RNA sequence: AGGCUGAUAACCUA
RNA sequence: UUGACGGAAGGGCACCACCAGGAGUGGAGCCUGCGGCUUAAUUUGACCAACACGGGGAAACUUACCAGGUCCAGACAUAGUAGACUGAGAGCUCUUUCUAUGGGUGGUGGUGCAUGGCCGUUCUUAGUUGGUAUUUGUCUGGUUAAUUCCGUUAACGAACGAGACCUCAGCCUGCUAACUAGCUAUGCGGAGGUUCCCUUCGCGGCCAGCUUCUUAGAGGGACUACGGCCUUUUAGGCCGCGGAAGUUUGAGGCAAUAACAGGUCUGUGAUGCCCUUAGAUGUUCUGGGCCGCACGCGCGCUACACUGAUGUAUUCAACGAGCUUAUAGCCUUGGCCGACAGGCCCGGGUAAUCUUUGAAAUUUCAUCGUGAUGGGGAUAGAUCAUUGCAAUUGUUGGUCUUCAACGAGGAAUUCCUAGUAAGCGCGAGUCAUCAGCUCGCGUUGACUACGUCCCUGCCCUUUGUACACACC
């Protein structure tokens, strides 16, 4: 028995070393994030990923692996945990995805300048307000610069910035050194709550349509 | 790196009867936490199985994490003598 | 300073525009209006929209105003000049 | 070979997340260095209000 | 044959613990037990103040981390099987449910 | 020797 | 043409500017960081925006440095065939029962002027940018903390920053409701005073009641609303009632464009190239060093006393933190032993439950009496205990003794506008032991101003320019 203060240091400090060992095991499956249901007799994992069928492998055998070695690092009883494989329902708005989708185009060869358009195109369809591509290290020249493609809104400062920006930081590991991703998608407010946060933005203000009757 | 033909044999074991194995990187730990062997000969092993592709090999928070492949079973099955109707535990 | 941003001139003047009738004069009963009629996401932008509304309801008490159209304001001086 | 005891000082504590011996955070049993900490503070539930 | 057994939540999420907490008066409430509570405990304040700087050089800023730790006390006064049945639907996440017979 | 200056000269102090 | 700059002009602004002041710092002793010197080594990064910074309070470890001894923790692939010494029997013999080649791996090795990330800074100011050489938009004027707004108008309509926002604090005798928080009443009991009665204290009641005090959820509350006056019909400003609150109520968090060859390869299983890789720059072990002392500098601590020191009596916080239970590893009550330091025993607490019944300055009475004095406590001797495997180059904590400079600090210079400055202590980080440091917390509680552009800078406009590496 330990007290509460570190059981929830323990909690977050189990959820933060098992989403790192997951983005490494599952760097090139489309691993864009986890979700820790303990649940009294069983503790569940949700992996969402954009190709699940590389995350579960043949049969489920590689679903079953990870899960086994959760397990015996984490000190889990038998039996006692599940991992289960889930898709990302809009690609398009996930910047965790997006930056791990431009990192292996960068990786095979594509273009650094036709490579950001065509992740930041592909957010804009996909329904976002804005986003905003940057790409930094040594691209061509033996000296480092920095590349910024910004497309649509996007704001930097003040609380709502944690609910409508979703932002994520990748390296690329070259074979010059390394160039840094950073993804930044402003996202739409979305009343459902799926698409984006349903809490508006604080300088938003809606007038309702008088009516005639 | 001279592993007891004893020792050799459980991770051997233990590797392919469950098909994941993983240690802390700590050379100095007197006795792996699922196996009697000593945690660097843990770790030296699977070293070998990683430069013969027996294993694939995954690193985060100071720790190794080990799976094992179709090769490696194969060549577990041979240095084990067991019948090829037998098959790790992640396969089932 | 207490001079009133884009976001509550604008958001006033839209308010009077469309909500004539309904306003008054009075602070309290105004901000209660704003709930029905608005969504304003924070207390205090409704207070300073319902205190600059209270604002141009008295300007308009004494006379006409610039940036707000009221259509049953502006028949009234058309009769009067025809 | 490693004779020496480890039971109490910098070197018996190390970082669990980098293994490195400095600036270990030992509150509420985190055992973080404060670079790791910082990175992976959002996801253990560490949060900045003021 | 009635008992006082008390029911301890704690959570993060102040909305979620205070929905949890809602559904299990109101889940009792049901059966017209007698029930005390919630009792809110005072908020654990955890704190790490960290240099933002991963050297030593510029102005040294910190930065104040806080996790916030929210609990909540519930006593029903009945029999530990039907306790069971109302705590057994399904909880928010991240909310940890412990019930214990009250040793009064 | 100290101070003044980003630094030197000049200047100021001991 | 755009910028930058000007000992050019105009407008505006900032206690990292000044003014009016407070506390000081600079002088003394000491603590700690930097340079220099010394050294086997005294590892090293950094020079407004380095110098109690690298969370860098190093006995070992840390550890990178120095003197030595080991170990392989050299995957994979190819081809070949009891003695002597010693710091220590560590290794090497005795006794008992691998070698090339490539290719890797490790490295607190080098390069932050090859990089990622993060952070600091320009820059706390209000600034920046599309669409339809460069410019207009983005403005003469008024106004604002604000490129904040009102208006002007060859621009119109938008995007960022600002504001909004989020956290904490301030009001609620209203809501929700509490045996881990209390109050009031009542019952019983103790003590005092006059059997009732009165004062006071203790205990009890999940069927005394209740939520004022405490806790924390949901809401409410301020909008400059109202009055007067001033401003252009404006935007707004000054004063005032009421009000918990009338500076965007207070304080923070977040925070644009474009930049710097700013810092970090010594946070990272971030990383390119280079170096080294078994007489190793890998790793571990023993010992020393990082602290070494003619000297210069920076952040500080303690002081020079009577508005005090000492000895009594007295008395009020807040933030927070806490264990593997092994005889017991964390915070520790109570009892006993001891002058102290500390020790033994029975326990509580994984915590609004136990430590926590939880400070100091201050208040109060006495002594001291202007004397470096009972101010000051450096330096030093003797001795005791605690942490640790280990205390010497004193880890720290006690006891007696020793009793230095310092009598308010030159040129110069820092911070600060209200629960602030200053004083006063407390917790936390580091941590086996060690706080003069840092990050927070409360307690006591002011002087002065409500300005200005004089100094140091900043923003905008006009203007000059032979500057653009941009007046260094
Ligand atoms: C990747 O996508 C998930 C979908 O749930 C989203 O939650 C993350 O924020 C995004 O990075
Ligand atoms: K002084
Ligand atoms: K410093
Ligand atoms: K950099
Ligand atoms: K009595
Ligand atoms: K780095
Ligand atoms: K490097
Ligand atoms: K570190
Ligand atoms: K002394
Ligand atoms: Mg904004
Ligand atoms: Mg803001
Ligand atoms: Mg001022
Ligand atoms: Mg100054
Ligand atoms: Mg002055
Ligand atoms: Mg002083
Ligand atoms: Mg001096
Ligand atoms: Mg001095
Ligand atoms: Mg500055
Ligand atoms: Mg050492
Ligand atoms: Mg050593
Ligand atoms: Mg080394
Ligand atoms: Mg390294
Ligand atoms: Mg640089
Ligand atoms: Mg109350
Ligand atoms: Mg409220
Ligand atoms: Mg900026
Ligand atoms: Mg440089
Ligand atoms: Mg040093
Ligand atoms: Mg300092
Ligand atoms: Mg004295
Ligand atoms: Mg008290
Ligand atoms: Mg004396
Ligand atoms: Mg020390
Ligand atoms: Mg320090
Ligand atoms: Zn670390």
């Amino acid at each position: 028995q330990m007290s509460k203060k570190r059981k929830f240091v323990a909690d977050g400090v189990f959820f933060a070393e098992l989403n790192e060992v997951l983005t490494r095991e599952l760097a090139e499956d489309g691993y864009s994030g986890v979700e820790v249901r303990v649940t009294p007799m069983r503790t569940e994992i949700i992996i969402r990923a954009t190709r699940t069928q590389n995350v579960l492998g043949d049969k489920g055998r590689r679903i079953r692996e990870l899960t086994s070695v959760v397990q015996k690092r984490f000190n889990f009883d038998e039996n006692t945990v599940e991992l289960y494989a889930e898709k990302v329902n809009n690609r398009g708005l996930c910047a965790i995805a997006q930056a791990e989708s431009l990192r292996y185009k960068l990786l095979g060869g594509l273009a650094v300048r036709r490579a950001c358009y065509g992740v930041l195109r592909f957010i804009m369809e996909s329904g976002a307000k804005g986003c905003e591509v940057i790409v930094s290290g040594k691209l061509r020249a033996q000296r480092a610069k920095s590349m910024k493609f910004k497309d649509g809104y996007m704001i930097s400062s003040g609380q709502p910035v944690k609910e409508y920006i979703d932002s994520a930081v990748r390296h690329v590991l070259l074979r010059q050194g390394v160039l840094g991703i950073k993804v930044k998608i402003m996202l739409d407010w979305d009343p459902k709550g799926k698409q984006g946060p349903t809490t508006p933005l604080p300088d938003l203000v809606t007038i309702h349509p008088p009516k005639e009757e | 790196m001279i592993i007891p033909e004893k020792n050799r044999r459980e991770i051997s074991k233990y590797l392919f009867q469950e098909g994941v194995c993983f240690a802390k990187k700590d050379y100095n730990l007197a006795k792996h936490p699922n196996i009697d062997v000593p945690n660097l000969q843990v770790i030296k092993l699977m070293q070998s199985f990683k430069s013969k592709e027996y294993v694939r090999e995954t690193f985060a928070w100071m720790h190794y994490y080990w799976y094992l492949t179709n090769d490696g079973i194969e060549f577990l099955r041979t240095y084990l003598n067991l019948p090829s109707e037998i098959v790790p535990a992640t396969l089932k | 300073g207490r001079v009133r941003t884009k976001t509550v001139k604008k958001s006033s003047r839209q308010v009077i525009e469309r909500y004539y009738s309904k306003m008054t004069l009075d602070f309290h009963t105004n901000k209660k209006i704003l709930e029905e009629v608005a969504i304003i996401p924070s207390k205090r932008l409704r207070n300073k929209i319902a205190g600059f509304s209270t604002h141009l309801m008295k300007r308009i008490q004494k006379g006409p105003v610039r940036g707000i159209s009221l259509k049953l304001q502006e028949e009234e001086r058309e009769r009067r000049m025809d | 070979w490693n004779a020496h005891p480890k039971n109490y000082g910098p070197g018996s504590r190390t970082c669990r997340v980098c293994g490195n011996p400095h600036a270990i955070i030992r509150k509420y049993g985190l055992m973080c260095c404060r670079q790791c900490f910082r990175s992976n503070a959002k996801e253990i539930g560490f949060i900045k209000y003021r | 044959m009635i008992h006082k057994i008390r029911i301890t939540l704690s959570s993060k999420n102040v909305k979620n613990l205070e929905k949890v907490c809602a559904d299990l008066v109101r889940g009792a409430k049901d059966k017209r037990l007698r029930v005390k509570g919630p009792v809110r405990m005072p908020t654990k304040v955890l704190n790490i103040t960290t240099r933002k700087s991963p050297c030593g050089e510029g102005t040294n800023t910190w930065d104040r981390f806080e996790l916030r730790v929210h609990k909540r006390v519930i006593d029903l006064f009945s029999s530990p099987d039907v306790v069971k049945q109302i705590t057994s639907i399904t909880i928010e996440p991240g909310v940890e449910v412990e019930v214990t017979i009250a040793e009064s």
